[PDB]
């Protein structure tokens, strides 16, 4: 006989809309930070977490939709935040350019139009040449021919902060504390939990920075790593500190490009020029690659591994590409990865300011001074790699060789957020019994 | 809320706290009032969704005859066609989950089959 | 989904089991067809309408203390003023439709007097007899 | 809404009325039956969509309280009068009724649970 | 024992969205009026309304929240009506004036947008004085060296209409339908509504145009009459009549600017050139005075009382701004308010095209021009005064002054929407009994 | 939205015109 019961400890998989958390920081400092939508809720104080005896569930880090809720979110908001923000086109007139290591730093001068009495206004402004194209020696910004350039916003700011996580009721997270484990299958010692531990939406392309650590050993994951076109993510069991600065004394000029709207760029540099080179400690990342490669022995034919440098003539790949303070830095990192393992670090980099962030092509994003000496660190917490395999030789190489890899800035997600799986509670179902 | 992997019995038994957790509001009181353009619309349609789940398991309930009671011991026999385990072994080897799983292809009939059966009640 | 051709006694044979098929129609099945500012807002408003007409109905059937019933009968005697017919036309010879047209007029004053009663002066009787 | 006694209404004859209770869940579909531009629409429909809110989260607690049936709900509950008291006279003579809301938000906010957790 | 009931007619204060209101008057081509896009259906002929006997509530007047949802109604339809408007900077070009009642008229020449195909063509148009600012004859419009100013659409209504608020579910609105009520405190006589009466959305500075008028008496209504920084919002009993004049006949000229873009002008005045004015005749306000009279052993203590200047500087504040027609009037109220008392006339007047509506520095609206010979008369309901504050004097005044004084259209409204308050109401509660 | 000087190529039903363009990106 039929007997219905409600209130039945059941739930199936589901795909929802996900819930903000964060702390209430409250800074109110007439900056708003850019993740505003952030405060839908405040951070639960003693969050809780239930372990669930003897259920065992399957997890799919490659598969999973709180990852592609996270970069459907981001997106949103970064346009959001650009929208109503000053145009730039006006400034991509010609250009007469000039130099100011050498040809890194130009001094361009040029006819701008827009000025309130629509006269023309002789206005100039320095550069770096990452932002520069030749067109004798005629200059244009590189994105005019493509897209609408546009300034961020002066009082937003866009520094990371540790998101949380919150299932919408009705919904559970489901979290993974199993040891190593790695990926696509079974996972036992599963909790429930209300909200996933804080993320901090940091964006790189090469090493990711400021993540979790492994807790016991540096571990390798990938969907198939037989399969030579899929990323490999390594978690690392300690940092690896890295400094980074650009030490040019920049001192602002603003431009009165619109009757509502100024433009910011750099008016004159005071002092030396040098390079916005990034330290990071020797003896720390040669140990680190000592320790990727063993894992990468047991886990592929016990053989000779080797790192290779950046492959490619793209900037958002062969370079880190990180965020610091309001700089894009493009550091390279083919100083890095260049040994063969069979058993201070500096790196030079580039300042950017005009970024196809997200590899959007109806916009770019310019990126306004900061006023010079900028410093920052961060951890190393993990790497995105992949094998470079090679064509069907005859067994002429007994050595397996990686690169750094990067492009889609999924994995600097992925490799944190894997753990936690959306369930949806439906406790409603019926059992056999001895009845009317 | 955990237990999960417990057997059917040992879940049941006591159902009606572990339910009042669960059913003390869907969003319990409001999200607890903590919580008290695309966001807004998304925000909406969850709130909706969440509206109409709880009004559907109430008003299913009420069809079938069960109104302020978690279970209820209905007119429709059990068919060995849908299963057919020992009624022991269900309880006390099967936990909740791996039961809903079992017999999920029976859903929709074991659901109709109590519509006309409690709905045929006189009233 | 109902015939309406029918005589109001004919009809209500069967409202046991033709109740429990439209009261089924506005939350269930239609609802797993939809899971899929032109049709955007308009789906989201509709949802909530339906909501909103639904918990009316059930609003007045609790009030009037027929909760969970489909048939109620309770302490309002009719008033002959109204639809001053024998028993026999109102329910054979007239249809639901019909009827609901008949005495439109006076809905406002049958609910009044069905929330003074039941549930109302019966529900202040019980708060006394369950004194002792 | 008339509130006819809403103040000094004796205390006791609020409670013949009580006909107030039919128009938070109800008059909502007329004003939209009556309507029948997202500068004021989404507003407007966040409005409609929390009264329904606000309407079942009451519903979710009587029935809690096992009151989902009544309009008037005795429970086994005794009266605490170290929250509140005065004669009863004074009480069914004379309402106000805010006087008890910090210590009764707290003693039947948490009673409604106990009660029923322990009820039989 | 506690028993729980669910009909208890109990409330606190809320706030909520109040809906809309319009009489459905029929839009008569054009467009329908910004305010008869507010489609709601007018409240039911004979509103309900129930006297609530020995109700008793504060009818803070200064603290009510309908004031500021009104006025964000204000601003959020404005800006939205102007939006898709046509932008007019292309004008803000050096203009060449000829000047042709004191020079008030100029005859400004264009050089550069002149016209839609390309030609080096010259154009002509008549600017008031008003806008137009000195940079031999060469001036610019007043606020574009700040501002983008848009032309609000030739085809778009902005003339007020009555408009009720109302209650959405859950909520009612008390009515402190009593007399003299003093803007706070109790007024025992208080009943609900499903709606308020319709208030015109009536913008006018220094005089409140078509009010509701005081029963019985003049009342005053200050937030405090001992603090000097506050406004005395004051309702006149009876009412006077005003009427408006801006006795020239003029033509209109469209400009083609930017394609799509349509300026559009004054061509030519026909006839003799005459100064705007508005007609009050021989009003004794005296009744006013004994108001003050009443309360003017407050206001430091009996005194001679006086009204003889406007003053502060700033046309805004200083001249009554009056919305005539499509067009706006600024009235010199000094031919009123310069009597003074123990214890027809006319104000000549200005024309203005551009104008900072409220405040919102950066964007300005322009008024396109009427066809011609414009006349109107309105309903002097209410003043919004200013005492002089007291002065670090030796108590030697016999004498205290009023002026005529403003600026925050709030205090517009705070004289219509002081006899509502929004509450929500709360059914669900309990109280001691003795039963099971 | 510029003049355009239209010289054809029934007759002129289909215009051959030489068309000056607002310049979208280098403003020359
Ligand atoms: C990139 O930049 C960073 C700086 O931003 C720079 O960081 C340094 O890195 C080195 C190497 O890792 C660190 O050196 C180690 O320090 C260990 C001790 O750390 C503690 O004590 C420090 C001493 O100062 C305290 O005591 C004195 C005396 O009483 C007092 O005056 C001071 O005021 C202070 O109280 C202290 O500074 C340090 O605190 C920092 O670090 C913590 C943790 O990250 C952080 O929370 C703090 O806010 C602060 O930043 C901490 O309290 C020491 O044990 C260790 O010794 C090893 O070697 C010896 C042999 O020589 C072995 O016997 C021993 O077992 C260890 O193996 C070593 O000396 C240094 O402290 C960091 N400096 C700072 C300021 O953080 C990176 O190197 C830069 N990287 C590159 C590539 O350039
Ligand atoms: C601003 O402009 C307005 C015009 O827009 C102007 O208004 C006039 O103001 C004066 C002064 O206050 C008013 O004069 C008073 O009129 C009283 C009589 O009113 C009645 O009769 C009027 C005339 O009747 C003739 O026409 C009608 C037409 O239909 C015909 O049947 C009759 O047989 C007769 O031939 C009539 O117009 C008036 O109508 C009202 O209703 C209409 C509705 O549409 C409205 O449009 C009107 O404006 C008006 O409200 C009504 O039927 C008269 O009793 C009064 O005299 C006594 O009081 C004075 C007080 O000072 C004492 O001194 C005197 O001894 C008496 O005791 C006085 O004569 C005049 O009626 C107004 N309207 C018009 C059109 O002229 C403002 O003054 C201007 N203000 C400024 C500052 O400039
Ligand atoms: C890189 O990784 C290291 C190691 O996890 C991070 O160090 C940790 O930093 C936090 C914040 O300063 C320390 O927490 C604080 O500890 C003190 C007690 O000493 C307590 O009073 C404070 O309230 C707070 O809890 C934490 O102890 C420290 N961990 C260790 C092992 O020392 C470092 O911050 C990371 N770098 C970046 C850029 O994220
Ligand atoms: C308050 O409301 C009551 C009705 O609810 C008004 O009527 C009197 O109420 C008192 C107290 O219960 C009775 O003793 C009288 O007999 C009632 N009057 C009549 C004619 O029956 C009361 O007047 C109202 N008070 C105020 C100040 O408004
Ligand atoms: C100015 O006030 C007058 C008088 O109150 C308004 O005119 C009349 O108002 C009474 C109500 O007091 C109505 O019964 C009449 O039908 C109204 N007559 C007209 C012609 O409107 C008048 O509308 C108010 N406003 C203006 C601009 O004059
Ligand atoms: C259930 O839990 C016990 C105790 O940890 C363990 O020995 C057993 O293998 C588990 N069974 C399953 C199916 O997980
Ligand atoms: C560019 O600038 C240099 C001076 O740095 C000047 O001599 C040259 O003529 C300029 N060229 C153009 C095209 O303006
Ligand atoms: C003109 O072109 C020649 C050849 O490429 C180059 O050397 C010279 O510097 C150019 N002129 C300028 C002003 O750059
Ligand atoms: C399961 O996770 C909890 C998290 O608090 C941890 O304390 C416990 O040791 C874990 N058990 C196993 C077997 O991993
Ligand atoms: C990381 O793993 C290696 C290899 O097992 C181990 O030697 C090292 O101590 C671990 N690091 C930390 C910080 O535990
Ligand atoms: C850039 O060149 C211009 C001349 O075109 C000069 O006036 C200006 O000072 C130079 N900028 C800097 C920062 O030296
Ligand atoms: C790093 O510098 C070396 C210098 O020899 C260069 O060959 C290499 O291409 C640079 N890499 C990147 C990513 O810029
Ligand atoms: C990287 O590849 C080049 C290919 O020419 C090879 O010569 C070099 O030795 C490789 N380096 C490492 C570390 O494998
Ligand atoms: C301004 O207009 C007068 C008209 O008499 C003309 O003589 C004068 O040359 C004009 N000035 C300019 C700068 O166009
Ligand atoms: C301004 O004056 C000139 C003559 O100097 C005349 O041709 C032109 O039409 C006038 N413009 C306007 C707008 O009246
Ligand atoms: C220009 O105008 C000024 C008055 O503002 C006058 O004094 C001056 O003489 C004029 N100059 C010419 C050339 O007309
Ligand atoms: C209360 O308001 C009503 C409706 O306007 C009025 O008829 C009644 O006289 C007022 N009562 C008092 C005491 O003012
Ligand atoms: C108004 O009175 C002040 C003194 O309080 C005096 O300075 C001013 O000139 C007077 N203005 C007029 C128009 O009488
Ligand atoms: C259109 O006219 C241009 C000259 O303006 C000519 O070069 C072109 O070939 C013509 N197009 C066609 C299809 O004939």
């Amino acid at each position: 006989w039929v007997t219905v019961y409600y209130g039945v400890p059941v739930w199936k998989e589901a795909t929802t809309t996900l819930f903000c958390a964060s702390d209430a920081k409250a800074y109110d400092t007439e900056v708003r930070n850019v993740w505003a939508t952030h405060c839908c809720v405040p951070t639960d104080p003693n969050p809780q977490e239930v372990v669930l005896e003897n259920v065992t569930e399957n997890f799919n880090m490659w598969k999973n939709d709180m990852v592609e809720q996270m970069h459907e979110d981001i997106i949103s908001l970064w346009d959001q935040s650009l929208k109503p923000c000053v145009k730039l086109t006006p400034l991509c007139v010609t250009l007469n350019c000039t130099d100011y290591e050498r040809g890194e730093i130009k001094n361009c001068s040029f006819n701008i139009t827009t000025s309130i009495r629509d006269k023309v206004q002789k206005e100039y402004a320095l550069f770096y040449k990452l932002d520069i194209v030749p067109i004798n020696n005629s200059y244009r910004l590189i994105n005019c021919n493509t897209s609408v350039i546009k300034q961020a916003c002066p009082k937003v700011s866009f520094e990371p902060i540790p998101i949380h996580y919150c299932a919408p009721a009705g919904f559970a997270i489901l979290k993974c504390n199993d040891k190593k484990f790695n990926g696509t299958g079974p996972c036992t010692n599963v909790s429930t939990v209300q909200c996933t531990h804080g993320i901090r939406p940091v964006v790189s392309t090469q090493l990711l920075l400021n993540g979790s650590l492994a807790e016991k050993e540096v571990v390798i994951r990938s969907q198939n790593f037989t399969n030579n076109a899929k990323v490999i993510i390594v978690q690392l069991n300690e940092s690896v500190v890295i400094n980074c600065t650009r030490p040019n004394n920049n001192t602002r000029k603003s431009i009165h490009i619109a009757p509502g709207r100024w433009f910011y760029t750099t008016g004159a540099i005071i002092g030396d020029i040098r390079q916005a080179h990034c330290n990071i400690s020797r003896v720390k990342w040669n140990n680190t690659l000592k320790q990727i490669a063993t894992k990468l022995r047991e886990q592929f034919k016990n053989k000779t591994i080797a790192f290779n440098q950046s492959s490619g003539g793209d900037p958002e790949i062969v370079m880190h590409s990180f965020n610091c303070g309001g700089e894009f830095f493009y550091c390279n990192t083919t100083q890095l990865f260049n040994s063969t393992w069979n058993d201070h670090i500096t790196l030079p980099c580039r300042i950017k300011q005009i970024i196809n962030m997200w590899q959007k092509v109806g916009k770019a994003m310019y990126a306004p001074p900061i006023r010079g000496q900028i410093r920052c660190s961060s951890n190393i917490t993990g790497l995105l790699l992949t094998r470079d395999g090679g064509s069907n030789e005859n067994k002429t190489s007994e050595t397996e060789t990686f690169r750094p890899a990067g492009g889609d800035m999924r994995d600097n997600w992925r490799s944190e957020l894997y753990k936690y799986k959306v369930v949806k509670i439906e406790p409603l179902g019926v059992a056999p019994t001895k009845c009317k | 809320l955990g237990a999960a992997g417990s057997t059917m019995g040992a879940a049941s038994m006591t159902l009606t706290v572990q339910a009042r957790q669960l059913l003390s509001g869907i969003v319990q009181q409001q999200n607890n009032l903590l919580r008290a353009t695309v966001w807004g619309i998304k925000q909406l349609q969850a709130r909706v969704l969440a509206v109409e789940r709880y009004l559907r398991d109430q008003q299913l309930l009420g069809i079938w005859g069960c109104s302020g009671k978690l279970i209820c011991c209905t007119a429709v026999p059990w068919n060995n066609s849908w299963s057919n385990r020992s009624l022991d072994m269900i309880w006390n080897n099967m936990t909740w989950i791996e039961w809903e799983r079992e017999i999920d292809n029976y859903t929709g009939l074991i659901y109709n089959l109590l519509e006309e059966s409690q709905n045929q009640q006189e009233k």
